[PDB]
This record gives structure tokens, sequence and C-alpha cells, in this order.
């Protein structure tokens, strides 16, 4: 309080000085199930070129 | 479906000479590599020749190098397999089959799939 009034000497009274808030515990990326594929075992794997 | 008929074969004297014709129905034989398999009276197939789709890749039987030419008429979409200076030792059934795995991108063994009928050569006196 005293540092937000710049004032080393407060009087009576009530203060609003700042704010909370909680912080977040975790981070959670959601995406499709990955599905339809390239055809690449496909050109390395030819049998015949 | 898909046929690979053989003529020209029978019996023949020791010396002399026989043209086998191997004819393709129901497609196209100008594209598809072929490769021969003989199989003597009761036993085994073995191989004997092989022409590619390309024509450019051909690869003989070890004992029927040097003789024994095979070749393709695209005119006539045949088999061609000229059977020169024959000895006792060539009696057998001839087959005449075409290779599966002919496409660029097919990514699985080979296997000879379409089948000869097959027809017997008597080699002798």
């Amino acid at each position: 309080t005293k540092c937000t009034l710049k004032s080393f000497t407060v009087e009576k009274g009530i203060y609003q000085t700042s704010n909370f808030r909680v912080q977040p515990t975790e981070s959670i990326v959601r995406f499709p199930n990955i599905t339809n594929l390239c055809p690449f075992d496909e050109v390395f794997n030819a049998t015949r070129f | 479906q898909v046929q690979l008929v053989e003529s020209g074969g029978g019996l023949v004297k020791p010396g002399g000479s026989l043209r086998l014709s191997c004819a393709a129905s129901g497609f196209m034989i100008s594209d598809s590599y072929m490769n021969w398999i003989r199989q003597p009276p009761g036993k085994g197939l073995e191989w004997v020749s092989y022409i590619s789709s390309n024509g450019y890749a051909i690869y003989y039987g070890d004992s029927v190098k040097g003789r024994f030419t095979i070749s393709r008429d695209n005119a006539k979409n045949f088999l061609y397999l000229q059977m020169n200076s024959l000895r006792v030792e060539d009696t057998a059934v001839y087959y005449c089959a075409r290779e599966q795995p002919g496409g660029y991108y097919d990514s699985s063994g080979y296997r000879l799939d379409p089948w000869g009928q097959g027809i017997l050569v008597t080699v002798s006196s």
C-alpha cells in the first residue's frame, strides 16, 4: 500500500492495491486423431523401379 | 479369363529343331514380362527363358543357353520360342507364364500367376 500511494505514511482508510489471478497449472492441446496418411512406404518399398 | 495357350510341340528326332509358340488371350501381351517353365515327364518344373516387357532384358536357363531362342510377336501378340538342335534330355512339357507384378508401385513379391496349359515334347529315335 505504501508503494502504491507512493507515500511513506498512509492514513486510515481502505485502499485497492492490486489484483490477483490464479495461474494456469497445465497446458493441453487437442487435435483430430491423425488419420489419412500419405503413401511413403509405397514409394520406398517398391518392388520394381 | 486370360489364357496362355501353347502350340508347336510334339515328337522330334535328336539333332533336329522345333519352335514353340505362346498365344496370349484376354489381355495385351506386349507389356507383361514373360518367362518359360519346362517340366520333364514325372518331375517338377524348371525355368527355360525370360523376355521382359521392355524387350531389352532377357535371362536364359544355363542349360538351354546358346540355343533355344525366345522372342515375342507383338504384331501377332504371341511369344515365340524356337528350339534348335535338340538332344535326348529335353523331353518335357512346356508352359508359357506371365509375371504378376507388372506395375510400377506394386510392393508385392513376384509370382507367375497366369499359367500355361502345357504341351509335351518327346526327343528320341
